[PDB]
């Protein structure tokens, strides 16, 4: 009689298909999805150091509008701009506006050191009616607006030194005046000049007499530049009128930080990788939730889904 | 696929083995049973794990990049910037679809070997005392009770014990 | 005596070599090519919709030079430039050309809408020598030459509002008089300036009285530039001579359109991928033809063949 | 070559095998034949069509990309832009090469594989009725017409009705 | 691994075969000894060399590209500078990794192959004179001197020389 | 009795550990390194072209710089730069100082040719104290320094064209006087202007009058353009002032040519690639040493070793 030994292996009632070199459809017993394609809709506060900025750009909070006020020196390992936000102080505008967000992003803080120039000269601190700080006219927190003394305005000349061991970032402008009515008002003259200069590097800027469309009611304008000064170089300010001048300087430094534009709301929870979407869990090493993240994230590819099998194939019974 | 067990000369798997991804089915005296074979189960569960190790949980840092959208028309350095990121999206997107084809197929074929050298494993053991049937099973020519079929399961059977008993079936008229 | 049952497998006369992990050449019964290396020659008119510039470059047409003026509101999926097209209008530059060049072809269209700008105290339409329509002294037909009226000319300040769906896009500019006998002549005055500004932006321009190496007879220059303008906002031109004006704006749309250098004949016939060296069909994954493409394409690689095997290896009799 | 069949232990191909990629010849008393297997056959041109189905007919769309020719020397920015379009095709070129390398190599074994799998399959088949000659050729031990050749070929061999007159040719002296 | 034989049927390596990287270890009336075999040796070694030869010696020339490290900070153009860069060394980076992962898996399974089969040619080579004992070994059922285990090794063993004694003693009581 | 055969493989002693798909640690009998880690410290003066810049920068070598008078009309195939490098000479920037080093780098020559620009309505050849030259007030060696002649100074309008069949590259310059000190002194009036155009291209500067931070003890700065004339094309120099002029033009090339910056020692040896760090050899695919690199070199990765097996797995006695 004797007996039969068979040799055999399991199979599942609930199988799943998945991909493979020579068959778009097999199926085998288990798998495990490799693409993240979903977040909770939340950007956690944890463990990465986020900067709502709520109704304020990283630049607005930079010059200092007056509802960024509460921003001044803080730090950030990503600061979040909202679409809602919006200016409420002089209308500007900044020529390569995306580097100096960039630039200032990647450094990560508004650190901001107040230093002493020799303005003699000219009245200093001027402010208008579209900037109000504290129910009163005012202006950028970080610039100095310079008029005339006297139906007078002579040839500015003031020198600043970096003797500090970190790149130094200067903030500075020029007025554009509307008319005529505030080009003799405010400088007491017919033509102005700027020439913001260092041992390497030298920026002149010429105002521009002519009217805007209004923008909150204003139709002058400010353009904004910048000017990086290193470890044992020095800042000059040359000007002969319409001067935007600096407070002081913004310390740069590098690390991990930057910016992301999402409307999500900030959660109370613990997550390395955030998208716009909000935050989404990163056990996976692909996601089609967004192109653009910050942190520990999986790698955006096309795909919704990539079944990676964890099974023998399913041979039903 | 590739040893041609799976799905090949075992005609189907086993719904009501819960307990092991391989094992045993005999038939003798005592009755008919069950038995998951630890061993080649737990080979291809550490095969899938190490692939498994190198995919989960192994992501990349990065921070400030360059940006992805834009509100405004540009050109030239825009253009750059979209076509930086949508090469290098199709890059990664190949890489992953390929991965898990390869991966798969891989899979596939080593769960099919796990099979094939169990049964192979066991035919080695049964000498002269049993015969392929090509299904997965040998017609064992003895009396083989449970403590028998255990002992060809746990390695310790002793194929000279049954051999005359055996060759005197295998080889009648 | 018996019998004897021999298991085989099939070989070919005329194997093919392969390339293979472990083997740079084994041979095999049947392959394939992955690499497309060749073109018929010709850029098919299906499915894209293509638009031959012939004579004219993209940007002769949207500034509206008299041979161009067939090209007048135009659509395309792909604009072909030949490399014997050339200018026969007034003399121009345009700084940042490629990328003007490049936002016009992917859009797709020269779709122009004619407005009606309020020009007094100016001569609108003025003409010139090098710039024939018709057999008859003319100018760029999107551009409006503007010069004096009586020896005299004030200052302008005109204003025009984008209350539509779509971005306007506007194209300017400023003439750069060849010596004095034309900036006492079309302006009235010694000095010029423009500034096209935006609630947004601002360009300001100079003009440069000096003499240039001819180009088909003619030493002065205009420089072209642009402005776009989103749903919401305005257009104001403030201006004291010198100003080459828009007569409308052109439609900005967003979709698969660009442009291509090629001179390969159109022919009449259906190809999804187009290569400078003609349509190339997409049967293959890669292609060793052109790095340039547009469409359904086969990727660009270094290679000239590629064998995918298709059979097993073949061990001859 | 994995396997060992082909351009193993079978010494070559049949170039007049035009029907199959696979199959048999017999020497028996009614003389000498071939016939091809049609399921080994259709296994491997399957596997070798879905390789094609994800490679052929499958391209990308791709419309305004970036400048990749120029006629003026201008530096940083076409630098960038040459670097970037000579970083992708390195990319793309990269993976053709591997792509082909290895899909050439797995078809190469897994046609090797199927006609190791018959092999296997009609040894099985034949229990103690013949012998493995070690050229891919058995030694069947009992006289077997067209209609029984055909019976294995087929399936249909029924191993039983031989067995006895296999056994006492085998075990002669 | 995935044919089973190194480290698998095969307990485990010789030390002492130098060599050779396969071969036969045999005991008989004349002694205990060892040769390697070159055909398998050299198999082997040729599909190694064939995947050292795509990887060593080949490589690409680069010339001017762009710049990779900065004294000043800039912004938008640099971050597109340096995320190209960033972006190239990841898929590099990606490739080398999935390329030594793939060959050194394939490395494994072609080396275990070729022990497989070898033991797989021997097998049939001796035909019913020996049994697989399932650690590699055949135990030979008849007198087999250094000549005879010589002509194993060469392929030049007559199994029907032996074919009586080995029977009688195979199929003894 | 009879005989028992044993089939086997060979094991060592000393194995190695390499990575597979299935299992990160798995012992083989031998491997081979992947990525090369190490240099000698030396850059190979073989078998490419190298030119050491020592003190020099790429840029003081092309406008002349007295310490760099060595230079003149040498070729490279790789340029070095030397951290310790510092210009001698005027102080000046570059606008785009990052392309014009790129271009002159990728040209890889310094061959100039001398032309006869028709100068007559100024003095030639101005010299200062800061740019020595054999203990001599000197300038920059392709560069010409002009001033008035005799309390005066006309119109300028030299013209110069490219008959050659290779582009020439023109490098030119404004003065922007410290004070009024040097505006009335070499130019004999208030105002100055530069105009360098061609029949496709046009570039206009404004000097600037004001004070700069001191630089080796002078406060004026020049500032650097460049020009690319075509054949059948031609040079213009419309000037009313303060003309940094050419002596003369450069040949660009295309070719191999590159530029690196390193302090790595030249050595007497031949090496296909190059790093930073010095030469390393290209046996293997991979490299870890540097992502800056020239010639036939092994790709950059992240990782540190990479072993590739070239033997069985070892399984010891
Ligand atoms: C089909 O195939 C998949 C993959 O092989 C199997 O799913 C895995 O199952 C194991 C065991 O159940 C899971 O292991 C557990 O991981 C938890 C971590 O959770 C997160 O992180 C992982 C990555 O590390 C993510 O993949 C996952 O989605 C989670 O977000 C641990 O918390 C668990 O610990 C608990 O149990 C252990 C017991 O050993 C205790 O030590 C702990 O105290 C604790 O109680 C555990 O380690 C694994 O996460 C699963 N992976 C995936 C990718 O899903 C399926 O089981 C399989 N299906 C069948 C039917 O076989
Ligand atoms: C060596 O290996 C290759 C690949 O395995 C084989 O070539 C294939 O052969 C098949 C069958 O002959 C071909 O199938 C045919 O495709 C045609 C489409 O033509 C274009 O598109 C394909 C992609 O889809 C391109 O690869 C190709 O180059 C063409 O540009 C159809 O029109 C055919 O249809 C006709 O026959 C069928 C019969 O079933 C009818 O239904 C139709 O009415 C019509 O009459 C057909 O489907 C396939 O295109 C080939 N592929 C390639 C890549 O070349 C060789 O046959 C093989 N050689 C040997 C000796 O075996
Ligand atoms: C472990 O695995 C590795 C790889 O399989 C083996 O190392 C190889 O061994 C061979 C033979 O000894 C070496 O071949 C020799 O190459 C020399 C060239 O040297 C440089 O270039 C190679 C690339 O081509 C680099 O990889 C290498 O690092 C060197 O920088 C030749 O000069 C040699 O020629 C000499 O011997 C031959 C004999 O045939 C003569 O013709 C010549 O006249 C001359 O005397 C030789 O061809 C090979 O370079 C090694 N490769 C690597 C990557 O290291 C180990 O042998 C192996 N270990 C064990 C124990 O098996
Ligand atoms: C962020 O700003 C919102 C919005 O307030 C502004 O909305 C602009 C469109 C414009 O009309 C501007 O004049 C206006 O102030 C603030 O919410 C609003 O706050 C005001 C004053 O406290 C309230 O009267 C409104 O209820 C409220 N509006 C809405 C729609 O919520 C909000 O206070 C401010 N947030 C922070 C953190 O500063
Ligand atoms: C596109 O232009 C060509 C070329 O015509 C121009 O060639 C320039 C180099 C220059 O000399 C310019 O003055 C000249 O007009 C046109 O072909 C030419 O057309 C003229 C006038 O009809 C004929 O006399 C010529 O035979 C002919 N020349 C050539 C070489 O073909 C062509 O008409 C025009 N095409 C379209 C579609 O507008
Ligand atoms: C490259 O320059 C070095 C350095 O010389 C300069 O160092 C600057 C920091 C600055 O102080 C400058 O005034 C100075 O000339 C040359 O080496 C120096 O050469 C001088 C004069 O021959 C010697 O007195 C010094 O010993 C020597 N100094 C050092 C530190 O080595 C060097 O000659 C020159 N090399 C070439 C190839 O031109
Ligand atoms: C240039 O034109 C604009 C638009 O007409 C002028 O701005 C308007 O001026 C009126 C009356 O002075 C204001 O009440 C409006 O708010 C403005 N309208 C718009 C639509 O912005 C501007 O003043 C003109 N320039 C000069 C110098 O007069
Ligand atoms: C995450 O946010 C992105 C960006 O908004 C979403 O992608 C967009 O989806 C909208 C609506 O479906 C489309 O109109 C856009 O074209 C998409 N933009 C891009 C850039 O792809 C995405 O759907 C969101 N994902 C999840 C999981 O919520
Ligand atoms: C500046 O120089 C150019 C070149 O000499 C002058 O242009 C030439 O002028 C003559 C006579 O007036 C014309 O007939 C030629 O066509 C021009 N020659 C070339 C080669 O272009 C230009 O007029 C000069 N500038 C001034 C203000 O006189
Ligand atoms: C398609 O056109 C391209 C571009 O002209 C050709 O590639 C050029 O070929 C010429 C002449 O052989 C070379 O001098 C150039 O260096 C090549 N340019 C580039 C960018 O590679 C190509 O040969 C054509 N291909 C086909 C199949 O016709
Ligand atoms: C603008 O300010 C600078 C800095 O004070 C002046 O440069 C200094 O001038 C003194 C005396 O004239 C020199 O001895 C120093 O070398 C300079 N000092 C520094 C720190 O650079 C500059 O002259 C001023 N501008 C004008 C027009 O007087
Ligand atoms: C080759 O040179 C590079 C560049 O200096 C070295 O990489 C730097 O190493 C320093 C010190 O370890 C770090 O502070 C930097 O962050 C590194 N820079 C970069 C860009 O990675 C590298 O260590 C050198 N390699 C060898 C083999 O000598
Ligand atoms: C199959 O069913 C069980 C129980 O319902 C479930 O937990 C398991 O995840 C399922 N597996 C698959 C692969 O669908
Ligand atoms: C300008 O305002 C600041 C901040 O309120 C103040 O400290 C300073 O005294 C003012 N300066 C002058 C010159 O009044
Ligand atoms: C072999 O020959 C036939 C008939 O001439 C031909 O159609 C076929 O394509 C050839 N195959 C290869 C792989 O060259
Ligand atoms: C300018 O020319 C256009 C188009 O020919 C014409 O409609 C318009 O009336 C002209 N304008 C004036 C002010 O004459
Ligand atoms: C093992 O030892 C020998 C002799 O010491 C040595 O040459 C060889 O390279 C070593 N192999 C490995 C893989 O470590
Ligand atoms: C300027 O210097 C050069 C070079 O020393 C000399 O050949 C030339 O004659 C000088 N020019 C004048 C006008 O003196």
């Amino acid at each position: 009689p004797g007996a039969t030994l068979c040799l055999g292996h399991h199979a599942v009632p609930n199988g799943t298909i998945v991909k493979t070199i020579t068959n778009d459809q097999i199926e085998v017993t288990n798998a495990t999805e490799l693409v993240q394609s979903s977040s909770t809709g939340e950007i956690c506060d944890s463990p990465h150091q986020i900067l709502d900025g709520e109704n304020c750009t990283l630049i607005d909070a930079l010059l200092g509008d007056p509802q960024c006020d509460g921003f001044q020196n803080k730090k950030w390992d990503l600061f979040v701009e909202r679409s809602k936000a919006y200016s409420n102080c002089y209308p500007y505008d900044v020529p390569d506006y995306a580097s100096l967000r960039s630039l200032v992003a990647s450094s990560g803080t508004l650190e901001f050191n107040n230093e002493s120039f020799n303005w003699t000269g000219v009245t200093q601190n001027g402010t208008s009616s579209a900037c109000i700080r504290r129910s009163n006219n005012s202006f950028f927190s970080r610039l100095n607006w310079l008029t005339h003394l006297k139906f007078k305005y002579p040839a500015l000349n003031v020198t600043m030194p970096n003797n500090e061991k970190f790149d130094k970032l200067y903030i500075w402008g020029v007025h554009h005046p509307v008319t005529d009515n505030d080009q003799i008002f405010p400088y007491a003259q017919a033509s102005g000049r700027i020439t913001v200069s260092t041992k390497r590097s030298q920026q002149t800027v010429i105002p521009n007499i002519g009217s805007r469309p209004r923008v909150r009611n204003i139709p002058s304008r400010i353009s904004i530049y910048w000017t990086i000064v290193k470890p044992g170089d020095i800042l000059l300010i040359n000007s002969t009128g319409n001067l935007i001048a600096p407070r002081g300087y913004f310390k740069i430094r590098s690390g991990k930080s930057s910016i992301m534009r999402s409307d999500a709301p900030i959660g109370k929870c613990n997550s390395e990788c955030i998208t716009p979407n909000g935050s989404i869990p990163n056990d996976k090493p692909f996601q089609n939730v967004n192109r653009i993240t910050y942190g520990a994230c999986p790698r955006y590819v096309k795909q919704n889904t990539l079944k990676l099998a964890t099974g023998m194939r399913n041979v039903p019974e | 696929g590739i040893f041609g067990a799976i799905a090949g000369f075992i005609e189907n798997g086993w719904e009501g083995m819960v307990d092991g991804w391989y094992g045993f089915r005999h038939q003798n005296s005592e009755g008919i049973g069950q038995a998951a074979d630890l061993k080649s189960t737990q080979a291809a569960i550490d095969q899938i794990n190490g692939k498994l190790n190198r995919l989960i949980g192994k992501t990349n840092e990065k921070f400030h990049q360059i940006e992805k959208e834009f509100s405004e028309v540009e050109g030239r350095i825009q253009d750059l910037e979209k076509y930086v990121e949508d090469t290098k999206i199709d890059l990664w997107s190949y890489n992953a679809e390929l991965l898990v084809a390869l991966e798969n197929q891989h899979t596939i074929d080593l769960t099919d070997s796990e099979m094939n050298k169990l049964f192979e494993k066991t035919k080695k053991q049964l000498r002269e005392n049993a015969e392929d049937m090509g299904n997965g099973c040998f017609k064992i020519y003895h009396k083989c009770d449970n403590a028998c079929i255990g002992s060809i399961r746990n390695g310790t059977y002793d194929h000279d014990v049954y051999r005359d008993e055996a060759l005197n079936n295998r080889f009648q008229i």
